């Protein structure tokens, strides 16, 4: 759900 | 009180040291932890706050690259920490991203988190 | 094209320094810049920002105590850099001030500051 | 289920009436609701959001002057309506003060509220 | 001095009614201000501010829905009007659009707009 | 402790 | 190039 | 006029 670094992305989007 | 790591309400880790200069270093990483995942923070802070139980105020920077990734894009929080059994550093924070003249205007997203010491 | 000195439109000088690692160091100081008026900045920058024509993402972080006074207080400044004859700065800003507990839904202000390279 | 009577973490009694225009108009007041703390709102709210599970948008705006005070300030708040059985209104707020122009740049603190149905 | 026709530096045209009570109701349209880019406003303002040169503290708040488009979105403006042979209305604003849960960190956009009476 | 309207302002300070 | 409202748009995208 | 480093106090006050 998240793809930008600030919501705790973990894998790329 | 500020050295040590801190943990928001999105599941983002923080971790700083806070210098006897006023200076603030560290990472920001998700929860993982993973390194593609890790970016340098770098924040200032008041190393002589007020003795009336007022809280300390600090702000800190990171732009969103790294060795892996880059997001074009830098969030800066501003805001104070409160120590205690329940410390906690309150900020609101603006994250701007690169944008063409045109798109100017929606550059800059606006919030808050509150990070504590515990999950 | 961020080192360098920058003039915003209140006669705050910024002197700043942009690293090949996406660090930025420097000074805020006063229109004179007196040893009392100069405080230490610091702060992160996208450092390979795209070449479609975007802005450079960057953010950097003003505590403002130095040698001499304390006003118990940071600001933030969160914007991005745009090149050319016109080069400039647009921020936007976040200053939070220590306070109570009964004070801190008002501890911070928020604002806007234009810098270029000439005055 | 916008309608009704909101509460924040601060004291502040919210009641409002949405329109099926779009149109929010209420009172803002402290929690006891005293005649002299009471004051005026309007806002505007979006009468047709998504059907996919997205908050409600909306906006008001609080001048603090009435019959019995003045505070030369005004307030808005802008957020989104989340419905369900812990219904509530996130917001983030802008409260400007009437200044002279040398004070201009001081003239507005930002913040957020959580209103809930529940005190 | 504030009932009128004001003009900001996007292409944007507010006509506002500055009522005896502190109301301001009008519209909101886009440079031309054709029937699809008109929307409802509405506002608050103190209508007995300081006589010290002090400006005079107002707010509104528009949602992005009319009877042709939505936006799902909602803008509140916070600033204060200056009169004078060079009159202008001084805001910062914050943009909230209807977001899923999992996207409310990024449903805010902060920003400033200056409006004049002049073009 | 509070003497502004949005703190919940009770009596005037 | 604007396609809200905000930015002044009077042609829909 | 100014007594905060972000408005450019030169004196203080």
């Amino acid at each position: 759900r998240c793809c930008h670094p600030q919501c705790g992305m973990a894998e790329e989007c | 009180g500020i050295t040590g790591t801190w943990y928001n309400q999105l599941g983002s880790t923080f971790i700083v040291t806070a210098g006897a200069d006023g200076a603030l270093t560290g990472t920001y990483e998700s929860a993982v932890g993973n390194a593609e995942s890790r970016y340098v923070l770098t924040g200032r802070y008041d190393s002589a706050p007020a003795t009336d139980g007022s809280g300390t105020a600090l702000g800190w920077t990171v732009a969103w690259k790294n060795n892996y990734r880059n997001a074009h894009s830098a969030t800066t929080w501003s805001g104070q920490y409160v120590g205690g059994a329940e410390a906690r550093i309150n900020t609101q924070w603006l994250l701007t991203s690169g944008t063409t003249e045109a798109n100017a205007w929606k550059s800059t997203l606006v919030g808050h988190d509150t990070f504590t010491k515990v999950k």
